[PDB]
């Protein structure tokens, strides 16, 4: 069956808090990046 | 181990094989229109067909075969379905609105008439009517079907449902055929628009439930259904009352009064 | 005392002004003099020490109403803290201004603007409240 | 045993959880595109480009914030949730197919940020009216990638709301009647009653936009004798009803918040609730003409419309009376989820009344299209919604995960929102009132002083924002688990400890009938 | 409405066999016979290039992009007037 | 026994005032942005035809 | 040594509410007044005022004079 | 409902009763507050008197706090109550929560 | 036209909008006037220590809460449809003009007696002359006669647009295929300033609208000018 | 004779915003009339009052299209 | 509500770093865009 | 025919703890790698083509 | 006109629901389908509370037509009390699959 309590019942690890921060930063700031990206590459076309 | 009745579902893949292959239907339709190409929409139909068929064929495996559908799940199952035709009601609804705005006042563009100028209809009392006779007449073959499958009758279920497939097949060669006999076509302005998609969605409910109704039909010589439980057949029934009923309502408002 | 958390299901103490007596006793296990102060209680009250009584007391319950009802200085971290933030969104809005926005059109150079308000003025835009109506025409100045 | 749990889950409480994740998600891209509009208004003059690229960038903000953060936030992530644990049962009544509504997710916006990257994007407004959004305004894959996405989210929601339907129908404890269930509950009942009826008609009308541009149909074109309007009343029939759906869930998680942070056994007026909800979830199917006062509609047709719609305030009144009513007497605990709340009480009503100005057709002649109703839907949406998720986010996070925020950090995050989304939302009704169009990227150089405070509001917000992300890291990186929390004889869902185990009411609670 | 018929005793199996064969059949037929029967292919009308028929705002995605999906060369004009 | 808040409470918020207060008054007029303000009272009207 | 006088006990926190609710009240009222006195009275006797005497005509030819019509030099 | 003088009587009869267990002292007590009230002398002396035949002396000490803290900002209410209680105080032992320094934070 | 820092509508320029400033007046201060109910009934609700948890009998209040909003919502709905109505009257207009929409610009077409027509252009910035406003000047204005009854017909031959002039308090929607009315009246001479009121693509914000309003006499020499 | 006309006026049959059938009813009006008058043997000048009005209402880019379609024999009305 | 003490406690310093990390992965990616705005607007 | 479900019934139930969708053999294992397959395959291939329409072709 | 073939319940219901079926014949609730009746609740007569495991949650809708449920885990032992209406309940533990 499958681990269950606080820190088990996620999909991500919070192991080390290192790590998850690099997670959560990775996950929360490519979206937020994604409509500047999105902006660059519309105005790089024409 | 549980002491309530309700299924607790083993974890299961087909729920995203089913939305990936939303993703690829809708990518292929888009590939299609824009881009020349058949391959993700054939892709996504045919994960689409994949996935339908082994959950289907799983839910058949947890009821007949493993017996999680006690009293409380089909109830359950009961109102799931008639919400489904609920959504599937008001999806209709919006073509009908869509017929009734541009019929009851017809632009300049129609000539201010309706039918529009160069709209030559159907004769209603023709292919229409017949259809007509034909689903009412499905209507009542699969009542005796379920009144047979409640009094114990294997081969008048059978045969009922069989009349009742055979009815909605030939349903469905009569509308194929009007399609390709009709000398207007969907780019024949608003008239054109609204009869081939009102008309062909509903050609695809028919074909839906023609398709539900073999499920029954099949799963019924496997001696699947019981006497007493067999919702199943019931939910294809509603289904088809459904498809009757959205049938009616065109026949009366674009065969009939838009003609 | 200690509290665990397996013992969810448990009936558990709380300190609460409108919950006065909670569902069990602070401290439920007692030492050797605890329990002689536990009997010691059966009889009158009169013969407890003020000591006595405050140690009752701690056994039952927690802290105090005074004692759970305390204010804190947490008012002060919450305000800078907030005040320190919005001054570090000013940073940003200062880098915007510097990297990327450019010039502003030349519509807001003064001179422009002298000549726009006047044209405004011999337009009678808002003569009645919002605009012209607040320039003297007879003294040909801005109404004091 | 990964892809088991979280690909394949028949969970409600692990699919709540890839919601709330999603959802978190989206609230990013939101906020960056937000961001976007605001530094193209922050002075007077061209940024980024003309209008197309401006209103690519408002057209997916809207749809961003409301179909992949607000609607997946409220109804998959909280629904999912709290609504099986607060009747009792063991799960959602089709525990697979709610997981196919998760997984339509993922790929709906994959379509919404397809669509921005192919040709010019959809630069239509989230309303996507023809014949701008035609195969000639807008030819190309932009806007088809558009409808598909909403056809998928449409599809993930309807099917969401027949589980929801169905569960809290059919899976209460046999002795709890309908008038024994929590306001939070009946909350999501209603939204997704409303989702069952108002998605299928606006599926209706952009499979006609679909065919129109791609299979030579007419609904929409004058040429083959269809109506531009058609359309609009296909999608507002649909829309107003979408908006009563994304502050529903809203009012359900504020009356919880507000019953819990009082100290209160009890909402007051529970029935008076009820009836209010289902008031609202009715008259919110036949008042959406209001979406379309200057299109040239019948003097009738415009007075009807206007005092259907304002009768709206009467039961919205009794909700906001009985929240007032709720906190009366009570123990208030200031909890940073108690902050929330109460500014969602003030705030809403704020974008509630100028709602009411805006049904008033004859002003709404000079209203519409302004950003008078921008300042009215973003105090209920950015103020009101988000408010409410919030709210409900710091109130249960210990809960989900079984640890607690800093609660100083918390209420430290609350301030700043609070005086950016003011600042941000109030200058906008001066903008409104003296006539400042919509999906405008630069205008007329009176108007400078109030954009340019409103884009300053803007940063602010994202500090509080990029505080939240740290505040969530930060409770994950301590590791505080809950002990004790109180007034679990009247919530339910804490009842099973922080977090619940994997399989929750695997015996049902006992409740006589007497 | 009562129809025109009675049983109602009991609604059956039987009962709506009888039905099945006695009155719906028996319809399907008769419209079956009026079908084939007012068919024939009438003659098709003048072609006029009404600018409100044979709409092309984009060329379809089969064929040509010219031809409607059932496009029946008999009855169906082109935005240039029947086929050969 | 002194919290955070009795300990640091009185200076983040006089630090945190401080801050905001400059940092804000700096923005807004020592950047070159233009606030765009009523010519009512402070513009002398200029010929412009 | 002097006892103290038994003090109002109960329903303390509703004659708060009826109190102020009845305050809340007169404050709406003068409110009121003074709405419909610094704004609304105020916008209705500065048109009435503005057009009591307004001549359009000498209002075009200062505006033609000041140059600023296309179709009027 | 009741007057005023019926409502304090069930109350005073509430806690009078010999037998009276711990689970409904608590219960009793935290049921009282819920009120829009102070609870009357005669009220807490009852209570009192029931802490006493239970042999909880904290919770008698818990009672006067609450009595206190149902005053809100009326200052006045809780130096009347414990004046009017003092014999029962003097009688019972009971040391109130000032005499105690539990009133100090 | 708006000016800096403005915080209501536009001065009225006709008896409708005249008409809508009052009933503005009217609904903001019962928009005031319950905003700070709420707030301050919020703050009351905050600011004590006394307690009452117990259950609280609704069926009472509930009159109150549901009657006086009602109450309300009349006061509103009566001035907000006699004004609904009065812009719907019967005028007998002494002239009518159409307008067409397009990507991105208007055009006007006065058909009653020649065949009069014309484009009608943003100013661009760098070619505003001195003390012209920028986004919101046009080539050619919409000259018309002041104190005149006007009908004003509206298109579009390609996407929606929507006609707007705040300070008359006209906005009319344009949609192809359909020929919307609104009447026009104002009370003075000048010019009135509108812009595009429904998202119509990459110059949406670039296609203004400005009424010119004159003299009949300087009105008819203008038109058989623009032959 | 009869004339001396401003603009079209209200008319109780068209008294809404949208006035699209007031443009082509008199449009059509006027090619009727004016297709009976060159017929019989008669004058057009009867048919004017319709020309005015539809002159009046109708933007030149419908009476445009629709005048090329009566030429072209694919106007859609009846005439 | 009551909680445990935090098992890996997270110190002052260790927060101004979470803090200092989760703002620049906001602000770096938008920052290097907009600061090459003019870059993309004419190339 | 014959009535066959007793054995089908005896199939599923049998304690070897499959899940339903893997439950009746080799062949469920084969169908199953196939759909999935074709999903995974096809969404890369999607993603390839959004790639591709992101770019103009002149 | 008539004759079988379709099999019936008693046959071939299988698993829970054959579980369920049965043990309504002997009129056992073994899955809580239905709704328990309250006894008087008192001390002597304590609201019986089946549980396969030592604790139970209860819900007390302690007046009919309170639209506020109270709920609590009842604990094998002695008898607990709602604690808003004091009503009595008492666990009896274990069994249902023999
Ligand atoms: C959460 C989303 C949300 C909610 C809840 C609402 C609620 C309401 N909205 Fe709004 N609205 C939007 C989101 C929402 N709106 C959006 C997104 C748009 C723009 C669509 C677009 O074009 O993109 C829009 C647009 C919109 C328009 C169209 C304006 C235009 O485009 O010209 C109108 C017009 O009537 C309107 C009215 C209302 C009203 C009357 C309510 C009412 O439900 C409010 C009722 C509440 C209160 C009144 C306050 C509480 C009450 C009291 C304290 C009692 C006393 C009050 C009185 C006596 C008056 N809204
Ligand atoms: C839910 C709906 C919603 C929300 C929250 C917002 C939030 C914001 N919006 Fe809005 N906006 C719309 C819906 C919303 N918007 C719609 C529908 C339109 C009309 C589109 C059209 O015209 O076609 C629009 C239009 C619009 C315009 C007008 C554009 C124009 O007309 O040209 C502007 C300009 O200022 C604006 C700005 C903002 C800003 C600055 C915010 C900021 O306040 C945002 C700050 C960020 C947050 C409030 C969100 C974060 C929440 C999360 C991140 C989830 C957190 C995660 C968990 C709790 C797990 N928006
Ligand atoms: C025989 C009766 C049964 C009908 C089904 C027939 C099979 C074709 C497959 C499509 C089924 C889909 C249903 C409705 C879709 C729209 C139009 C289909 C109705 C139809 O078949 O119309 C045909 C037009 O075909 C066309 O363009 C069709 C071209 C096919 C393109 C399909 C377009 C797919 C559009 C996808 C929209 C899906 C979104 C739905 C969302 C549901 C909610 C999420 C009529 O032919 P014609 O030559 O113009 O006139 C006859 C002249 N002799
Ligand atoms: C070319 C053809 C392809 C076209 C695409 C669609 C194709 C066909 C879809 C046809 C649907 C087949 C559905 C078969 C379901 C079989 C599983 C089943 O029927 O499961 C039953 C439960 O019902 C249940 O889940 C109820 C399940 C209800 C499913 C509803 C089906 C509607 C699907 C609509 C999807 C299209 C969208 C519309 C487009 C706008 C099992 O319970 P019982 O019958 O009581 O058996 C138990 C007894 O034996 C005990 O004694
Ligand atoms: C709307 C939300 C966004 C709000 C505003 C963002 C806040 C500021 C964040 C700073 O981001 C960076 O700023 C730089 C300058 O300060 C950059 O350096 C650039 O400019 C330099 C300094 O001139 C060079 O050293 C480098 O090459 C470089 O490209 C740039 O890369 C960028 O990452
Ligand atoms: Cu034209 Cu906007
Ligand atoms: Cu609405
Ligand atoms: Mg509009
Ligand atoms: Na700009
Ligand atoms: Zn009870």
């Amino acid at each position: 069956h499958y681990e269950e309590g606080p820190g088990k019942n996620i999909p991500f690890s919070v192991e080390n808090k290192w790590r998850l921060l690099a997670m959560m930063t990775l996950f929360f700031g490519s979206g937020f990046a994604a409509p500047f990206f999105i902006v660059r590459h519309q105005l790089l076309k024409k | 181990h549980q002491t309530h009745a309700y299924h607790m579902v083993n974890p299961s893949p087909w729920p995203l094989t089913g939305a990936l292959s939303a993703l690829l239907m809708t990518s292929g339709l888009t590939m299609w229109f824009h881009f020349n190409s058949m391959t993700l929409l054939m892709i996504g139909l045919t994960t689409n067909m994949l996935t339908m068929y082994q959950w289907w064929r799983d839910v058949i495996r947890e009821s007949t075969f493993q017996g999680h559908h006690t009293p409380a799940v089909q109830k359950g199952l009961r109102y799931g379905m008639i919400l489904f035709i609920i959504s599937e009601v008001l999806f209709f609804t919006g073509f009908f609105w869509a017929f009734y705005h541009s019929s009851l006042a017809p632009t300049p563009e129609l000539g201010g008439c309706w039918p529009p100028t160069g709209i030559h209809p159907l004769n209603p009392l023709e292919v229409p009517l017949l259809n007509t006779s034909v689903l009412l007449a499905s209507g009542v073959s699969i009542t005796w079907a379920h009144h047979s499958l409640m009094e114990g009758d294997r081969k008048h279920m059978l045969q009922a449902l069989f009349i009742t497939i055979t009815l909605g097949v030939y349903f469905t060669l009569l509308q194929a055929s009007e399609y390709y006999e009709a000398p207007f076509t969907i780019s024949d302005g608003v008239y054109g628009s609204t009869f081939f998609v009102a008309t062909g969605f509903h050609g695809l409910h028919v074909i839906i439930g023609s398709t539900f109704l073999i499920v029954c039909f099949f799963r019924q010589l496997k001696f699947h259904f019981t006497s007493n439980h067999h919702f199943g057949f019931e939910a294809a029934a509603w289904y088809w009352h459904f498809v009757d009923v959205v049938w009616l309502f065109l026949y009366v408002s674009i065969y009939w009064w838009g003609s | 005392s200690v509290v665990k958390s397996e013992d969810y299901a448990l009936p558990s103490y709380v300190d609460r002004r409108d919950y006065p007596l909670p569902d069990v006793a602070h401290v439920k296990n007692l030492s050797a003099s605890q329990k002689a102060l536990k009997e010691k209680e059966k009889a009158s009250w009169s013969s407890l020490s003020i000591d006595e009584k405050v140690e009752l007391y701690r056994l039952k319950f927690k802290e105090s109403f005074a004692e759970m009802n305390r204010s804190t200085n947490e008012w002060k971290t919450v305000v800078g803290a907030a005040m320190f933030f919005i001054g570090f969104t000013a940073l940003l809005l200062i880098w915007e201004k510097h990297y990327v926005y450019g010039p502003i059109p030349h519509t807001f150079e003064e001179e422009w603007v002298a000549k726009q308000t006047k044209r405004m003025l011999d337009m009678k835009v808002a003569p009645i409240q919002g605009f012209s109506a607040k320039w003297d025409y007879d003294k040909n100045e801005w109404k004091k | 045993m990964f892809i088991n749990r979280w690909l394949f889950s028949t969970n409600h409480k692990d699919i709540g959880t890839l919601y709330l994740l999603f959802g978190a998600w989206a609230g990013m891209v939101g906020t960056a595109l937000s961001l976007l509009i605001r530094a193209e208004l922050g002075q007077p003059g061209t940024l980024l480009g003309d209008d197309q690229i401006y209103n690519v960038v408002v057209t997916a903000h809207a749809f961003v914030m409301i179909f992949f953060m607000v609607m997946p936030i409220m109804i998959g992530g909280f629904g999912n949730w709290l609504v099986p644990l607060m009747i009792g049962a063991p799960d959602m009544a089709f525990p697979r197919m709610n997981n196919m509504s998760f997984w339509l997710l993922p790929p709906s916006f994959l379509l919404l940020l397809a669509s921005s990257m192919v040709e010019a994007g959809a630069g239509t407004g989230w309303t996507v009216y023809p014949p701008l959004a035609g195969n000639l305004a807008h030819a190309g894959a932009s806007v088809d990638l558009t409808i598909f996405s909403l056809h998928l989210a449409g599809v993930s929601s309807i099917l969401g709301a027949i589980n929801f339907i169905t569960t809290i129908i059919n899976m209460k404890p046999p002795a709890m009647s309908q008038y024994q269930t929590p306001l939070f509950v009946w909350s999501v009942m209603i939204t997704a009653v409303l989702l069952l009826l108002s998605l299928p008609v606006l599926a209706a009308g952009i499979t006609m936009l679909l065919t129109d541009r791609n299979l030579n149909t007419t609904f929409f074109d004058p040429a083959g004798g269809g109506d531009p309007i058609l359309y609009q009343h296909l999608f507002w029939f649909f829309g107003h009803p979408e908006v009563y759906i994304l502050i529903l869930p809203g009012f359900g998680m504020i009356s919880h918040i507000v019953t819990y942070y009082s100290g209160k056994k009890e909402p007051f007026g529970y029935m008076g609730m009820v009836w209010a909800m289902m008031s609202i979830g009715f008259l919110g199917f036949i008042v959406w003409a209001h979406h379309m006062f200057t299109v040239g509609m019948d003097v009738d047709t415009r007075a009807y419309f206007t005092s259907a719609t304002m009768i709206i305030a009467i039961p919205t009144g009794v909700k906001v009376f009985s929240w007032l009513a709720t906190l009366h007497g009570g123990n208030i605990k200031w909890s940073p989820a108690m902050m929330w709340a109460l500014g969602f009480i003030f705030l809403f009503t704020v974008g509630g009344l100028t709602g009411i100005v805006l049904a008033n057709s004859s002003l709404d002649i000079v209203l519409h299209d302004t950003y008078y109703v921008v300042a009215h839907f973003h105090y209920v949406l950015s103020m009101g919604a988000v408010f409410a998720i919030m709210g409900g986010f710091v109130h249960w996070f210990p809960l989900f995960s079984g640890y607690t925020l800093n609660d100083t950090w918390a209420k430290i995050h609350f301030a700043i929102m609070f005086v950016g989304v003011n600042m941000t939302f109030f200058p906008q009704h001066f903008l409104g009132l003296s006539g400042m169009p919509r999906r405008y990227s630069d205008y007329p150089d009176a108007y400078t002083m109030w954009n340019t405070i409103s884009s300053m509001g803007s940063f602010i917000s994202l500090t509080a924002v990029m505080l939240m992300v740290f505040i969530i890291w930060e409770a994950f990186a301590s590791k505080r688990e809950v002990l004790t929390v109180d007034l679990t004889t009247t919530n339910l869902e804490w009842l099973n400890g922080c977090p619940p185990p994997y399989h929750t009411f695997e015996e049902p609670t006992y409740v006589n009938l007497k | 409405a009562s129809a025109a018929k009675g049983d109602h005793g009991g609604t059956g199996a039987r009962t709506w066999r009888f039905l099945t064969f006695g009155l719906a059949l028996p319809s399907v037929a008769l419209c079956t016979l009026n079908s084939w029967l007012h068919s024939g292919h009438r003659e098709r009308p003048a072609f006029i290039p009404y600018h409100h028929l044979r709409i092309r705002t984009k060329p379809f995605s089969w064929g040509d992009g010219n031809h409607t999906f059932f496009h029946n060369p008999r009855v169906n004009p082109l935005p240039t007037g029947y086929e050969k | 026994a002194p919290d955070f808040h009795d300990k640091y409470g009185n200076a983040v918020l006089a630090s945190g005032a401080t801050f905001c207060v400059a940092v804000w008054v700096y923005m807004a007029t020592q950047i070159g942005i233009e606030w765009n303000p009523s010519p009512v009272g402070r513009v002398t009207p200029k010929e412009w035809r | 040594s002097t006892a103290l006088a038994k003090p109002q006990m109960r329903g303390l926190l509703a004659r708060r509410l009826r109190f102020h609710i009845v305050g809340a009240f007169m404050v709406s009222l003068g409110f009121a007044t003074f709405y419909k006195f610094a704004v609304a009275e105020k916008r209705k006797k500065a048109y009435a005022d503005f057009y009591r005497n307004y001549d359009s005509m000498k209002d075009f030819e200062e505006m033609r004079k000041a140059g600023i019509f296309q179709s009027a030099k | 409902h009741e007057t005023d003088e019926e409502f304090d009587a069930r109350w005073v009869t509430y806690f009078n009763k010999p037998d009276i267990d711990a689970w409904e002292l608590r219960k009793g007590m935290n049921t009282l507050v819920g009120y829009d009230l102070v609870p009357e002398p005669k009220i807490i002396d009852a209570a009192l008197r029931a802490c006493r035949r239970l042999n909880d002396f904290a919770s008698a000490v818990r009672i006067l706090e609450v009595v206190k803290d149902k005053a809100g900002p009326h200052k006045e209410i809780y130096p009347y109550v414990i004046q009017e209680l003092r014999p029962t105080l003097n009688e019972l032992g009971i040391s109130t929560p000032e005499e105690l320094g539990l009133d100090k934070v | 036209m708006a000016y800096p820092m403005q915080l209501g509508f536009q001065d009225a320029t006709s008896p409708i909008m005249e008409e809508l400033l009052h009933f503005h007046d009217h609904t903001l201060m019962i928009v005031f006037l319950i905003s700070s109910l709420v707030l301050y009934i919020i703050s009351l609700m905050l600011t004590t220590k006394l307690t009452h948890t117990s259950t609280m009998d609704a069926q009472e209040v509930e009159t109150i809460w549901t009657i006086l909003p009602a109450i309300i919502l009349i006061l509103i709905a009566l001035p907000s449809l006699r004004i609904l109505y009065m812009m719907d009257e019967i005028n007998n207009p002494s002239l009518t003009v159409k307008t067409m929409g397009h990507q991105w610009y208007w055009s006007y077409e006065y058909t009653d007696y020649e065949d009069l027509s014309f484009d009608s252009y943003m100013i661009p910035t760098s070619e505003l002359k001195p003390g012209e406003l920028r986004l919101l000047e046009v080539d050619n204005r919409v000259v018309l006669p002041m104190e005149m009854t006007i009908r004003m017909l509206v298109s579009s031959e390609d996407v929606l647009h929507s006609w707007a002039v705040p300070s008359l308090g006209l906005k009319t929607d344009a949609i192809p295929g359909r020929l919307n009315q609104t009447t026009l009246m104002s009370s003075r001479p000048g010019l009135y300033y509108g812009q595009c009121s429904e998202i119509c693509g990459s110059n949406h914000s670039f296609m203004p609208i400005v009424l010119e309003l004159v003299p009949l006499k300087y009105f008819e020499k203008w038109s058989a000018s623009m032959l | 004779k009869i004339k001396n006309y401003q603009t079209a006026p209200f008319d109780s049959r068209f008294p809404n915003q949208n006035q699209t059938r007031n443009c082509w009813q008199n449009y059509l009006d006027f090619h009727r009339c004016e297709k009976a008058m060159t017929a019989k043997g008669g004058d057009v000048s009867v048919c004017e009052w319709y020309r005015r009005v539809y002159k009046s209402l109708c933007p030149i880019s419908w009476v445009s299209t629709w005048d090329d379609r009566r030429a072209e024999g694919t106007f859609p009305g009846k005439i | 509500i009551t909680a445990k003490p935090a098992k890996t406690p997270t110190s002052p310093k260790e927060q101004a770093i979470g803090l200092s990390v989760t703002f620049l992965s906001f602000l770096l990616p938008a920052g290097w865009v907009l600061y090459h705005l003019d870059n993309y607007k004419k190339s | 025919f014959e009535n066959r479900v007793a054995e089908k019934q005896k199939l599923f139930q049998e304690d070897n703890g499959l899940p339903v969708h893997l439950k009746g053999g080799a062949t469920d294992n084969i169908l199953y790698r196939v759909t999935m397959t074709l999903c995974l395959g096809g969404t890369l291939y999607s993603l390839y083509c959004l790639g591709w329409a992101s770019f103009p072709h002149k | 006109a008539s004759g079988g073939g379709v099999p019936t319940d008693e046959e071939q219901a299988t698993g829970l629901e054959r579980e369920v079926m049965l043990a309504a014949r002997k009129g056992q609730d073994p899955y809580n389908i239905l709704a328990p009746k309250a006894t008087s609740g008192t001390k002597e007569d304590p609201n019986l509370v089946p549980s396969i495991t030592n604790k139970r949650i209860v819900g007390c809708i302690c007046e009919e037509d309170n639209s506020t449920v109270i709920w609590f885990w009842l604990h094998k032992g002695e008898a607990q009390r709602c604690p808003s209406c004091g009503t009595h309940y008492k666990l009896v533990p274990h069994q249902l699959a023999h």
